[PDB]
């Protein structure tokens, strides 16, 4: 078939082995284990076992991922925890990635692994920058993309696409003022949804 | 050739558009025709991408080769249906020799 | 264009023009919409 | 140690950032969508949608636009529970009106019924 | 000064309507003849508590809160409203 | 398990009702088989053959539409069997299918296009050239491109069964197979949009809707619908802040799917005849534009200079519950109580007192469960387009014995006509009657009263009239108590909601009385006017548009739509309903409430709300339904009622009462936005002409 | 009820913490009018100061308490430094922008906004 | 075919000229409203009727690819002729 992308069954089952091996090493953070279609380890913890967990990944011998991918965050805002922060590791001795998953809401912070990985230092910026996730024993936490006056966290699910203020030069005052955002346009929502199901590999049960 | 206007309403130029630079406003003409009241494409939020033209089905809107049209304010650029059209009679002996040259790959 | 000339249309202009930025011949935009609402007429008779 | 007793409603109206203006006087309206009458398809019912409250969308004097005045317009959000959706509300500090979902009545359905001998049902084309 | 309008608001199936489900099934209509041009609106709802108004001539209203009452006390209330 | 037969759908192992087909059996677990012309609401085709599916050990597919599941069948819908079943049958309409999706209507509407995308091929062997129709010209509503037509006979099922005309069917056979009419007509009834809905493909498209909008552009705001006491929920799909188009929603307490063709097409007149700014006599005495504070001001002035019973208030159709309170309080603080209606309801005995006097007290559900019905003076076809289809889908199918008092009218099913006489009233009252033995021999009995027959002059004598026929009938039958009798089908959407409110009904008091200052709540239908008003009397006309009341006004305060104002409404069932804003009044258009409470404190009256949560307190306070959105809550006290009645004594009259609604040219027009539409006009026009 | 703390067990040390940064607020005023030109004064900012922590002041969440003393240790900082420019300290007064009135005649006089 | 207002100003194909009293007409004070004078209605209305054999004809713009989708247009009607939805063109059965 030359339009689908071989599976690799080696490789999905080397990574199942390793999940394997993970979870029972440390039973007291992992809550759950997964391997995709894709072929990617997915492991999910318990948010107090992150600097643990990411130190047994960063030096343990059989499982060398000392090199820190992606540190990002999901809002899905339906879930009573409603980020998910996801780092992604590479292992350059045994060519692997895994990716590390775990909770957080607005009042819970998670412990940062800058003693861990020093690139998690703008990456934990950038998620309490986007988020609103705080990370405990951050050294200068602070924002690092959005403006400096700027109020709440734009990566959010309900936060606006458009903000709540924009800038123009005023004249009178001889600054850049913020203002009530008033678009001229009014951005278009389009709902490019059909109504019939496209996989049933992923229908949910009824409630 | 016969001089009617390719455009048909359909809004998928629009629909497809990244930048949301196009607005299609239409209504069915006097002679009962399927046809555009409002084009505006709003070149100073266009980015220059073609989905338009590569997902127009009757080769309605095209992105010909002027790109000398600099201008003094920021209005001239807001282009509506007269000012497209104007660009589609001045620019129509290189635009389908353009489009001649060049449908066989697309 | 003197060996091979273009398709001659009807509708294709016969005079060329150059940039008319800053020049009375600009372009202008507009609304094309007839304006979509339609207010009321009060009586010209007074009362009844 | 590290548990305390908080008895509040969980309010981070003032930690979202939203001005007082688009978080006190704004209704958000909580709602499985209807299905689009145009399809049968059923696929975007089943997830709970909220929504704000439309505002003012007037006219661009240059070019015809729609212009707005407030950014809660498009601001749809996907919840995979009523009681979900109600608690991200209450949290957020939005007044919300909640209407239960509208699921289709089972309904008796029989081919045979179409060539009745003596009830009303019996069709005269197929 | 003045009675404008009555409204008696109740539940259909509560415990604490008793009385004025009584007071409306018994002598309701002996009401309605003695003053037959004065509004008495019934209101029957799902879980509300029993509440008399008594509309008067500027607008003014008096609320009786009477749930867990009894048909000859409703009645009483309902004719101290009558005449004052 | 008790009449529960298991069935597996890969596997999983629901349990359904003898009788229930592969599709429902689906449903039930989850999983939507494809279609295209089976419709729940519609009886069964099986021609479409797009819900094919394998069953296991069986070696042919059986279409999930039609066949009942038997025992321990293991529907297999995701099999390579049915997937190839599914690809073969689209590729087989897509072969003589027009490619005409971007000319066409169903744009992302379009059950074959989604269909296609989701279980069909991605190429096409079709090497030969496609048919083609002509096209019909079935009226000024439906038009109809009839080369895209798939020959699923939905409009056909639905105009036999549900609109009940028998006007189209198929022509011709094999592929040159056509649906229409064979001759040259006029498919003209109430609920004929639909057939634009129910049309998978864009064969039935809206001629109003023609080529303005596509839906991912519209923004869908689901509102309830005005101009029709049903009180049927709507979608309102505006884009760019302008109403596009007017679609059903689904309530299967209401109105089921569908919509009438009057408040499908009616919205054309929300964009003529507009009242946007608020104006004010002259001194030429012509009406001219002022401003919110000049215009608020005049009327404060005058309501100052104007004690009780001189300052008094006419109510009309599309009138809100929250307007209703606003202006009913700001009348009570200035002590007025002259708060009338346009239409009459009659005030003797627990007129306006017991709420089950005037509601359906049984309800469309009832209509549902009933087993005769008595229909007294209404024209239900176009009063309550909604009420009558259900009244035929009762009639198709639980068998409902349907007999009319009054005028024969045009009712789609097939009725016993007792007689044009209210004297038929008191004969069965008595018992004489073919049907009083009907009513003796029924069980669940169910009357229903026009508001349009209350609206003669002996409206209150035709009230008592039937108010002692139910007590006779339901002394007679075995009732269970639970079980009305006793309804009123109204046609005003204000009404039920107005006398929820305490409003007098009628504007007899008016004629009593006559103000010396009036308000008119889009009172367009001109019960009062100048000639039997005294010679100032100071006009204010607070509404949208400029029908009757606006010309006769000193002031004109333009108030909102019901497309625009977020409001509250109560249908004829006693059911209230919120619609939202799907865009907002033109021009200096105000909401009305908000109009009546600026007023006030203009003027010294201290309106106690401030926003809209705190009028809806004041409807709780007022009444407290009017907030129980959605809520069927039942009354009572039907026995206190009738006796009163019955002490009320009034003679009926000898004229055989009539309804004003004798023909679907009548319909088309019945309030302000109907006659300011255009697409009635057209509507009237084809009707009209032969 | 059982919730994690972040940095204070119950109200008190919160707002002892939220002393700490109005002392600090309070205190950098007068440096910042100097350092960066301001056009006001050093009453009206700390006017201003005192006016964000009462709009601040209604909640009872010591979560939330800490998480507002946290971003107001961020502002400070980049006030401290001069990350922020006068305009975004300028933004605090809303100079520009005429303010909704509060009343019901004047919000119905323009606009159908609540 | 281009119009003037009694204003003065052009009327464009959907004709959506200022009224009077309209104060949108300083943004053409100084400078001009451009209207295209090739009016595709008249321009599609001065094309001839196309004569053809068959009572289904096929469409196309005039290319295999530079046209439009291919549809195909009915002539049954002998009062009317079939106008193909995508260009204006027009088509006759010749029926003789
Ligand atoms: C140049 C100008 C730039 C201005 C920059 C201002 C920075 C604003 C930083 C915001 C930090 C805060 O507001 S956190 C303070 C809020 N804290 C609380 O609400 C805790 C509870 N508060 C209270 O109980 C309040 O009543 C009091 C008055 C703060 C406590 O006093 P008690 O005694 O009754
Ligand atoms: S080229 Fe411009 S107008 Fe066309 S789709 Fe891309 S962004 Fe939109
Ligand atoms: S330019 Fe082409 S894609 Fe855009 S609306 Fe017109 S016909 Fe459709
Ligand atoms: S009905 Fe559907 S498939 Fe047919 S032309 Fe229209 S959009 Fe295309
Ligand atoms: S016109 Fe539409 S509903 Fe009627 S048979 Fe054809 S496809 Fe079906
Ligand atoms: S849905 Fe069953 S054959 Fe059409
Ligand atoms: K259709
Ligand atoms: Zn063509």
């Amino acid at each position: 078939r030359p339009t689908v992308r071989p599976r690799s069954d080696v490789t999905h089952k080397q990574l199942s082995a390793f999940g394997e091996y993970v979870a029972e090493i440390l039973p007291k953070y992992v809550q759950q284990v997964q391997v995709s279609c894709l072929d990617e380890l997915e492991i999910c913890i318990h948010p107090d076992g992150v600097i643990p967990t990411l130190t047994f990944l960063r030096d343990h011998t059989n499982a060398q991922f000392k090199s820190l991918a992606d540190l990002t965050a999901v809002d899905v805002p339906t879930r009573q925890n409603r980020f998910e922060i996801v780092y992604n590791l590479l292992s350059l001795r045994f060519n692997s990635r895994i990716r590390v998953k775990t909770y957080a809401d607005e009042l819970t912070p998670i412990d940062s692994i800058v003693s861990v990985h020093i690139a998690a230092n703008w990456y934990e910026r950038e998620v309490w920058d986007m988020f609103g996730v705080f990370f405990f024993n951050h050294p200068d936490l602070r924002r690092i993309l959005t403006d400096y006056g700027f109020e709440g966290h734009p990566f959010r699910k309900d936060f606006p696409l458009t903000g709540y203020v924009e800038l123009r030069y005023d004249d009178e005052v001889k600054r850049v003022v913020a203002e009530p955002v008033e678009l001229a346009q009014e951005f278009r929502k389009f709902d490019l949804n059909s109504p019939w199901e496209a996989f049933p590999a992923y229908r949910q049960p009824p409630e | 050739p016969s001089g009617e206007e390719r455009c048909i309403a359909c809004k998928l130029c629009e629909a497809i558009c990244p930048a949301q630079a196009i607005t299609i406003e239409a209504e069915p003409r006097a002679d009962g025709s399927r046809r555009t009241t409002r084009y505006d494409i709003d070149m100073t939020k266009c980015i220059y991408c073609g989905f338009c033209q590569e997902a127009c089905p009757v080769d309605a809107i095209v992105e010909g080769p002027n790109f000398e049209f600099s201008t003094e304010t920021h209005e001239e650029l807001l282009y509506n249906k007269e000012k497209l059209l104007n660009n589609g009679d001045k620019w129509e002996a290189e635009i389908a020799a353009n489009i001649q040259a060049d449908y066989l790959y697309r | 264009p003197t060996t091979n000339p273009p398709t001659a249309r009807k509708f294709i202009w016969t005079n060329h023009k150059f940039n008319v930025s800053a020049t009375p011949e600009q372009y202008v935009p507009y609304s094309t919409t007839r304006k979509k609402i339609h207010e009321w007429v009060p009586p010209s008779t007074p009362y009844k | 140690t590290q548990l305390i007793t908080v008895d509040e409603k969980l309010d981070i109206t003032t930690l979202t950032g939203v001005p007082e203006e688009h978080i006190k006087t704004r209704k958000v309206r909580i709602f499985v969508p209807a299905r689009n009458n145009m399809q049968s398809g059923v696929n975007n019912t089943k997830k709970w949608k909220m929504e704000f409250d439309t505002r003012e969308r007037w006219e661009n004097p240059l070019m015809g636009w729609a212009s707005t005045a407030d950014p809660l317009s498009n601001m749809v959000l996907t919840f995979s529970a009523k009681e979900d959706a109600i608690a991200f509300a209450e949290k957020n500090g939005w007044s919300y009106d909640v209407e239960e979902k509208k699921v289709p009545k089972p309904k008796s359905k029989s081919y045979g019924a179409n060539f009745s001998w003596n009830k009303r049902t019996r069709v005269s084309t197929k | 000064l003045g009675l404008r309008e009555i409204r008696v608001h109740l539940c259909q199936r509560s415990p604490g309507s008793q009385g004025v489900r009584d007071f409306i099934v018994q002598r309701y209509v002996e009401l309605k003849k003695a003053h037959p041009n004065l509004p008495i609106l019934i209101r029957e709802c799902s879980e509300v508590q029993p509440k008399l108004w008594a509309r008067y001539a500027f607008g003014q209203e008096k609320t009786v809160s009477l749930n867990n009452l009894s048909a000859d006390e409703v009645t009483r209330a309902m004719q101290n409203v009558l005449s004052g | 398990a008790s009449n529960l037969i298991e069935v597996f759908v890969d596997g999983q192992s629901v349990m359904v009702e003898p009788g229930t087909t592969v599709l429902q059996a689906c449903e039930k677990v989850g999983m939507q088989i494809p279609r295209f012309c089976y419709h729940e609401r519609l009886s069964v085709a099986g021609n479409c053959r797009m819900c094919l599916v394998e069953i296991e050990k069986a070696p042919k597919v059986v279409a999930a539409c039609a066949m009942p599941v038997m025992k321990g069948w293991n529907i297999l819908t995701n099999s390579e069997k049915s997937k190839k079943a599914r690809e073969g049958v689209m590729e087989f309409l897509l072969a003589n299918h027009p490619l005409d999706c971007p000319i066409c209507d169903q744009g992302g509407e379009c059950d074959l296009q989604d269909q296609s995308m989701m279980f069909g091929s991605d190429r096409s062997r079709f090497l030969e050239g496609k048919r083609a129709v002509e096209d019909k010209n079935i009226g000024p509503l439906v038009k109809t491109i009839m080369t895209r037509c798939i020959q699923c006979t939905r409009c056909i099922r639905f105009a036999s069964e549900i609109a009940g005309v028998d006007d189209l069917g198929t022509t011709g056979r094999g592929n040159d197979m056509q649906v229409g009419t064979y001759i040259e007509k006029m498919f003209m009834s109430e609920l004929s949009g639909n057939v634009i809905d129910i049309c998978p493909v864009g064969a039935l498209t809206s001629k109003p809707y023609a080529f303005t909008a596509r839906p991912w552009e519209t923004r869908k705001t689901e509102s309830i619908d005005v101009m029709d006491a049903v009180g049927s929920n709507i979608v309102v799909s505006t884009r760019t802040g302008e109403v596009m188009r007017i679609l059903p929603r689904m309530h299967e307490d209401i109105n089921e799917e569908w919509i009438s063709d009057k408040t499908r097409f009616a919205y054309d007149g929300l964009k003529r005849q507009r009242l946007t700014e608020p104006m004010v006599r002259n001194e030429k005495g012509l009406l001219t534009y002022t401003s919110w504070e000049d215009a608020l001001s005049r009327v404060a002035g005058m309501l100052q200079n104007f004690e009780g019973n001189a300052v008094a208030a006419i109510a009309g159709g599309l009138v809100d519950a929250e307007a209703l309170v606003a202006l009913k309080d700001l009348l009570n603080k200035v002590d007025s109580d002259n708060l009338c209606t346009e239409e009459i309801f009659p005030t003797e005995g627990a007129g306006t007192d017991l709420r089950s006097n005037y509601l359906l007290n049984t309800t469309i559900a009832g209509v549902e469960e009933a087993d005769v019905v008595l229909l007294v003076g209404t024209n239900p076809r176009f009063e309550a387009p909604l009420f009558n289809a259900r009244i035929r889908k009762s009639w198709l199918h639980n068998d409902l014995k349907v007999a009319l008092i009054g005028s024969p009218v045009d009712l789609t099913y097939r009725y016993d006509h007792l007689g044009d006489s209210p004297k038929i009233l008191q004969d069965i009252a008595s018992g004489r009657h073919s049907f009083c033995e009907v009513l003796k021999d029924a069980k669940k009995p169910m009357v229903v009263l026009g508001s349009s027959a209350l609206q003669r002059d002996d409206g209150a004598a035709i009230l008592v009239a039937v108010s002692n026929m139910v007590q006779k009938i339901r002394v007679t039958t075995g009732v269970a108590a639970e079980w009305k009798v006793m309804n009123i089908l109204h046609r005003i959407a204000s009404q039920v909601a107005a006398l929820d409110l305490g409003y007098k009904p009628g504007v007899e008091a008016i004629r009593k009385n006559p103000p010396k200052m009036l308000f008119l709540l889009g009172a367009d239908g001109g019960c009062i006017t100048r000639q039997d008003l005294p010679k100032d009397c100071f006009i204010v006309y607070q509404g949208h548009h400029g029908d009757v009341g606006a010309p006769m006004a000193d002031v004109i305060l333009p108030g909102a739509a019901y497309t625009e104002k977020s409001a509250t409404y109560v249908n004829t069932e006693g059911r209230a309903q919120q619609t939202k804003v799907a865009v907002t009044p033109p021009g200096l258009a105000r909401e009305d409430w908000k109009i009546i409470r600026a007023l006030s404190e203009i003027a010294g009256i201290t309106l106690p709300y401030d926003t809209l949560d705190q009028v809806r307190n004041r409807l709780e306070e007022v009444s407290p339904n009017l907030v129980r959105y959605d809520d069927i809550e039942e009354t009572n006290y039907f026995q206190q009622a009738s006796e009163l009645a019955k002490l009320v004594n009034q003679e009926v009259l000898a004229d055989p009462l009539v309804p004003p609604q004798l023909t679907i040219k009548d319909f088309y027009m019945t309030d302000s936005i109907s006659r300011a539409s255009q697409t009635m006009a057209k509507c009237v026009k084809a009707v009209t002409e032969g | 009820t059982s919730v994690k703390p972040i940095f204070s067990r119950d109200l008190n040390e919160a707002k002892r913490r939220v002393r700490e940064l109005y002392r600090a607020w309070y205190r950098e005023v007068p440096n910042t009018v100097h350092l960066m030109q301001l056009d006001i004064t050093v009453k009206q900012g700390r006017d201003k100061v005192r006016e964000m922590f009462m709009k601040n002041a209604h909640v009872t969440d010591p979560r939330v308490v800490d998480l507002l003393v946290i971003k107001g240790k961020m502002e400070l900082q980049e006030t401290i430094k001069v990350w922020k420019q006068r305009t975004h300290v300028m933004r605090f007064f809303h100079e520009t922008e005429t303010p909704r009135p509060k009343d019901f005649l004047s919000k119905f006089y323009m606009g159908h906004d609540p | 075919g281009v119009q003037v207002s009694p204003s003065g100003e052009k009327i464009t194909h959907t004709g959506q000229v200022y009224d009077e009293k309209d104060y949108r007409r300083v943004r053409f004070v100084d400078r001009q409203k451009e209207v295209n004078e090739n009016f595709a209605i008249d321009l599609i209305a001065q094309q001839p009727v196309n004569e053809v054999e068959h009572r289904i004809i096929a469409c196309d713009g005039g290319g295999g690819a530079l046209g439009h989708p291919k549809v195909y247009i009915n002539l049954d009607k002998e009062t009317k002729t079939g106008t193909c939805g995508y260009c204006g063109l027009q088509f006759k059965q010749h029926h003789h």
